[PDB]
């Protein structure tokens, strides 16, 4: 459905890396993804 | 290739 990186779940955070690329940072677990989350669907 | 700075690294 709707994904466009651009607002994130709860506990979910984006940031840039040196390299350029962009990657989400899980304040819940402490865990950082280079995945999006949007684009995917819990359920 | 490269992984990415942890949430305390980088606050």
């Amino acid at each position: 459905g709707s994904m466009e990186q651009g607002f994130l779940p709860k506990g979910w955070e984006v940031r840039h890396a040196p390299n350029g690329r962009p990657f989400f940072i899980d304040h819940n677990t402490k865990t950082t993804t280079w995945e999006d989350p949007r684009l995917k669907i819990p359920a | 290739t490269a992984p990415p700075p942890a949430y305390a690294t980088l606050g």
